[PDB]
């Protein structure tokens, strides 16, 4: 009883705090900034061979690699720079709903309806890719992966829950909970100590993966949030909601910097990413459309016009030299 | 593609796209079916040919020239909206009901309008089945069809009482282009998978009616 | 002649934009819908010869032998892809409603350009003799100038049989099958959906009919008139081109309504065009 | 384990046909293409032939074009040559090699153990100036090759390989393109070069390098090899 | 009536976190994608020889 007015109390502290910090907005600062100007990017590859439509995809770190996942069953592997398909590996469920490139490269991980992340050891003295583990314990649908190591991934279930595990072993190293709802995305730090998730509970959380704790808490989307990924120096990060909008959160400030609506907007993003320097943010909506912001300003610097169906996943080359998008009309396409 | 190794890289690249077009191939004279329904419904055992295969369930059982798939969501514990568009492009959605648990009646009826009006299943048409004839027709004697709807005025006889059940079912609708495909079964009948393939086969030409420029 | 220019108007703008809607897609087209493309094409093609024709009933051909060959070659071979066009759009509706449960496909867009290609090198084989026959005569008969054949009686004769069992008997019995059996299955369906498309198969038919039946009916005429089984005189032959006539400026009425019949009614390619209209 | 077993060999007169048989065992044999490669007694090791994965692509030597035939046999995992009219030239060890190829492979890591045949009585050229080099263990070492035309490529990658072969066994693999260590190999070898120059380094030479060293051109057939240097302990 | 007892407790948590201004915060973000601007290849066009596509 008493508790629940000592909960209130300290939201508002914190409120009360945060309040303090804001002295000027985001895009009071950075005013007399020169614009970006129409940033035209056409397309240069298609990668074509999937035949229902693509859910996920990952950029292997070498830049020119790639994964994507589609309802079929299948998992590609594509060489970018010829469009020739190094690999496909059949999945033992056809709801996929992620995929992950390991940063070494050697293996790749895949999970969806199944309740199950599924990893496939590339480099086989056998010449065919193989599951090398199945990581179980999660009680729904998989909506994330990311690799931290050859030894180590992080994963995000319905379940309203996290988690870190040795794919060694197999076991589940450590478990994050105080989302409220379905977990929708991770982002993992460039040092990859730190990541954020966001939940279906219209909020995101920052978590130290060697603590297991929630260092942050960030509020401000009025739907759940779809997608998310960090900032490039690792100190913000940007989420796209069903609420038509997307946002900028600061770890240090520990607040909301600035916002990327437009009326002519209406549906929810699918996708968010950032480009290299960090200065245009490439976000896919349900229109069949990819909007470029200038992160600094929140202005449309561009559109993608392609695709004809929902734009589901979005990629860009740790080089920056590439945008990948997948959509729900069952093709990739690279621009530049 | 001038290089000898990068000449059997493009060789192996075909070989694969030959593989994934077979496979397609093998996979297209597939229906796919979505169930649904509350607990005790009878949705594991309508079709008596299961050949199964938490989490989500699968069976493929195989009927006059044609594979039927059967998903079932059940165990989820989620909330539908975020992976009911998974399921977009099934052909058609299975509902299961059980006219002998009154309790339940108002949460199937709450499942049936949330997932009848989905703006994903704008289109796919509803096979709605009507569990377990007999338990009614002996629970009707001795309890009243007025608890679970007050507002029914119709006589107390198994015909009428069916009927209105089955009104409200369909009174969820709200929108055309869409039917429903209402049909009532027992525990021993064997002929499930017969109503399921022809109410398949008005659904597909239906479909096709929409390709062919017809509608 | 305001008519005849109003007429050239819808159509040119009825066929390219149905054109133009198909051509704005990016993905695979329906083989219905690669049919329809077709035939817009062709139609625009054919009633590009609209004014041609028109000058020459009005007057007198004047634009020499080579325009006689150009136009004739591409009047023949439009007709006969219209006519193989509709033929085969049928056929692929009589497959796809008739036969649904045993075509059914999981999504893969079946490639028919196989059909495409045989129709239109058949119509161009059909059409061959134009090329190197057809030619302008001066006649003795009206003190007028026409296009005309140079064949003899009994090669007018076995053309204009080949012209109507290629063009009209055989299209005409595919389309009076398919679209029969297409109404026999949808009148034992259930849905919402069957009445509108009984509606529309029956009036394509009847337009199909309706406006095709008269041209070849003159032309039956005609060769019963040259085969010996009619008398020849001033006034049935004055009656005779008068049909002839009427029949043509039916034909190019039923080939400006073609958009009308077979595309704008689909909510498919309605949508398809408010889209592209959108962008 | 990985396996390739090779049989049929033995003493043959000339003129006459014999078929060499090589059986796999461990891996995916149908998405390897697969080599013949011989060497003569105390000769060199020389391409013979050369079947694609799903026997799309053959080639042959210039030597044996029109008398051998490749053939191979997926369902039973067997590799096939066919050899018609047998002159006293081709006596030789005939080797049985795999080599898959996709962007980033290491396409001629392993071979067999081979089969001793007995006879009774434009190109890419590729030299190594020395024979022998005699050396102590824990001394560094260098090893080169020239060729006729550049290796490198418009996709800049070098292809040249790197071959070992130890007293009595089959060669194995060093440095697949120019510079990529093969797996299994360890770290001390190393592998570097440009265009038409190439050098193989040993650093802390140890009592189990003592073997001959090919370098090999991957840039267009007939694959060439060069004629091997020897390190004397 | 114990299931809220960790809740309150991650606050605590929460609200005792050494914040900066806004100002500073922004700042650091303008300022980084300044410095590494020059290399970022979809900013400003690369020119077509360099382009790996
Ligand atoms: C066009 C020319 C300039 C050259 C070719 C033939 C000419 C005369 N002719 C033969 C009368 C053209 C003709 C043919 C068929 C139809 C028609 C009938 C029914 C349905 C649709 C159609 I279309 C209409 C007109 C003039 C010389």
């Amino acid at each position: 009883d008493q508790l629940r007015q000592e909960a209130e109390q300290l939201k508002n502290q914190i409120r009360d705090a945060r309040k303090a910090c804001a002295d000027a907005t985001l895009s009071q600062i950075t005013n007399n900034i020169d614009p970006v100007g129409r940033i035209q990017m056409r397309t240069r590859r298609t990668l074509r061979g999937h035949l229902a439509k693509i859910y996920a995809m990952h950029w292997g770190t070498d830049s020119r690699l790639l994964v994507s996942a589609s309802q079929d069953g299948k998992l590609i592997i594509w060489d970018s720079y010829t469009t020739n398909k190094v690999h496909a590996i059949p999945l033992r469920s056809s709801w996929v709903m992620t995929c992950a490139y390991a940063p070494s490269g050697n293996y790749v991980a895949c999970g969806g309806l199944d309740n199950i992340c599924s990893i496939y050891n590339l480099k086989t003295r056998e010449g065919n890719v193989r599951v090398s583990r199945e990581l179980a314990g999660h009680t729904g649908y998989l909506s994330c992966c990311r690799f931290l190591d050859d030894n180590q991934i992080v994963t995000s279930s319905g379940d309203t829950t996290c988690a870190l595990w040795d794919i060694e072993t197999g076991q589940q190293t450590t478990t994050f909970t105080g989302h409220t709802g379905d977990v929708m995305s991770l982002s993992l730090a460039p040092d990859t100590r730190l990541f954020v998730s966001g939940a279906c509970d219209a909020s995101a959380k920052l978590w130290d993966v060697r603590e297991g704790m929630c260092r942050q808490t960030f509020t401000g989307h009025e739907s759940d949030i779809n997608a998310i990924c960090f900032f490039p120096n690792g100190n913000a990060f940007a989420t796209g909601s069903d609420d038509a909008t997307c946002r900028l959160f600061d770890l240090r400030a520990d607040q909301e910097l600035m916002t990327y609506s437009h009326d002519n907007i209406i549906c929810g993003i699918t996708s968010v990413s950032f480009s290299k320097s960090g200065r245009l943010l490439l976000a896919g909506y349900d229109d069949f459309n990819c909007n470029v912001w200038d992160a600094l300003k929140a202005d449309r610097a561009g559109v993608l016009a392609g695709h004809d169906n929902r734009v589901s996943c979005l990629g860009v080359t740790d080089d920056g030299m590439a945008v990948a998008t997948g959509s729900w009309d069952s093709f990739l396409k690279i621009w530049n | 593609t001038l290089s000898a190794e990068e000449r059997a890289a493009l060789e192996r690249s075909k070989a694969i796209e030959k593989n994934l077009k077979e496979d397609g191939i093998s996979a297209a004279k597939d229906v796919k079916l979505l169930l649904l329904g509350a607990d005790n419904s009878g949705k594991s055992t309508i079709v008596k040919q299961m050949k199964i295969i938490t989490g989500i369930v699968e069976t493929h059982f195989t009927f006059k020239n044609l594979h039927f798939r059967l998903f079932d969501v059940g165990g989820q514990r989620s909330e539908r909206k975020k992976w009911i568009h998974c399921f977009e492009d099934v052909t058609a959605i299975i509902f299961c009901v059980d006219l002998s648990d009154y309790n339940r009646m108002h949460e199937s009826l709450m499942l049936f309008d949330s997932i009848c009006n989905n703006k994903f299943f704008i289109d796919t048409s509803i096979i709605l089945f009507l569990n377990k004839k007999d338990l009614f027709g002996e629970k009707i004697k001795k309890s009243p069809l007025t608890i679970c709807f007050p507002e029914y005025t119709g006589p107390n006889t198994y015909e009428d009482a069916a009927a209105y059940i089955q009104a409200q079912f369909e009174s969820k609708n709200r929108s055309p282009n869409k039917e429903i495909y209402c049909h009532m079964t027992c525990a021993t009948d064997t002929n499930n998978a017969q109503v399921i393939f022809d109410a398949v086969t008005d659904i597909i030409i239906a479909n096709n009616l929409r390709g062919c420029g017809l509608y | 002649p305001a008519l005849y220019s109003l007429l050239f108007l819808l159509g040119l703008l009825g066929n390219g934009a149905v054109a133009a809607v198909l051509l704005s897609r990016r993905t695979a087209l329906s083989s219905t819908d690669t049919f329809l493309l077709h035939l817009a094409v062709a139609d625009t093609l054919l009633v590009l010869t609209l004014p041609l024709w028109a000058v020459d009933a009005a007057v007198q051909w004047v634009f020499g032998s080579g325009l006689c060959k150009v136009a004739g070659a591409l009047f023949n071979i439009n007709f006969y892809a219209g006519a193989l066009l509709l033929a085969c759009i049928s056929f692929d509706r009589y497959l796809n409603i008739v036969h649904a449960t045993q075509l059914y496909r999981r999504g893969p867009p079946a490639r028919v350009t196989l059909t495409c290609l045989a129709v239109w090198g058949l119509c161009l084989l059909f059409a061959l003799p134009d090329f190197i026959f057809l030619s302008a005569h001066h006649d003795e008969r009206l003190n007028a100038t026409h296009c005309q054949y140079n064949f003899p009686q009994v090669g007018r004769t076995a053309l204009r049989v080949l012209q109507l069992v290629a063009g009209f008997l055989l299209p005409l019995l595919v389309m009076a099958y398919c679209y029969a059996h297409i109404l026999a299955v949808l009148l034992v369906s259930r849905g919402q959906r069957r009445l509108r498309a009984m509606r529309l198969v029956v009036v394509v038919v009847v337009a199909f009919a309706l406006c095709w039946t008269p041209y070849h009916l003159v032309v039956l005429v005609d060769i019963l008139m040259d085969l010996g089984a009619l008398a020849r005189n001033c006034g049935r032959e004055s009656r005779v081109d008068v049909a002839k006539s009427v029949t043509s400026g039916l034909g190019y009425m039923h080939c400006c309504l073609n958009p009308l019949l077979y595309a704008f009614v689909g909510v498919k390619f309605r949508e398809r065009m408010w889209m592209l209209l959108l962008r | 384990d990985v396996q390739l077993v090779e049989s049929g060999g033995g003493l043959v007169q000339p003129g006459g046909s014999r078929k060499l048989s090589c059986s796999a065992s461990g891996f995916a044999f149908s998405s390897f293409g697969m080599h013949w490669v011989r060497q003569a007694p105390e000769k060199g090791l020389e391409w013979v032939a050369y079947i694609s994965s799903g026997s799309g692509t053959i080639y042959y030597a210039d030597t044996v074009k029109g008398r051998f035939t490749i053939s191979r046999d997926d369902p039973k995992n067997t590799l096939f040559l066919q050899m018609t009219s047998l002159r006293s030239e081709d006596t030789a060890m005939y080797y049985c090699v795999r080599s898959i190829y996709y962007y980033g492979s290491s396409p001629f890591d392993f071979w067999g153990q081979g089969t001793t045949l007995t006879v009774s009585s434009s190109d890419i050229v590729m030299t190594q100036a020395t024979s022998s080099v005699p050396v102590t263990p824990g001394e560094s070492v260098s090893i080169s090759c020239r060729s006729s035309k550049s290796l490198l490529h418009s996709n800049g990658n070098t292809y040249l390989y790197w071959f070992l072969q130890r007293p009595g066994q089959s060669p194995q693999l060093l440095i697949y393109r120019m510079s990529n260590l093969a797996s299994g190999v360890p770290d001390r070898f190393s592998g570097s070069g440009s265009g038409t120059a190439f050098t193989l380094t040993i650093s802390r030479l140890e009592a189990e390098d003592v073997g001959v060293y090919y370098c090999m051109q991957h840039l267009e057939y007939p694959l060439t090899f060069g004629a091997g240097t020897k390190l004397e302990l | 009536i114990a299931q809220a007892r960790k809740l309150v407790e991650q606050l605590k948590m929460e609200a005792n976190i050494d914040r900066i201004k806004v100002s500073k915060a922004a700042a650091d973000l303008m300022a980084y994608c300044e410095a590494h601007a020059k290399e970022d290849p979809l900013l400003t066009p690369v020119p077509a020889s360099e382009n790996p596509f």
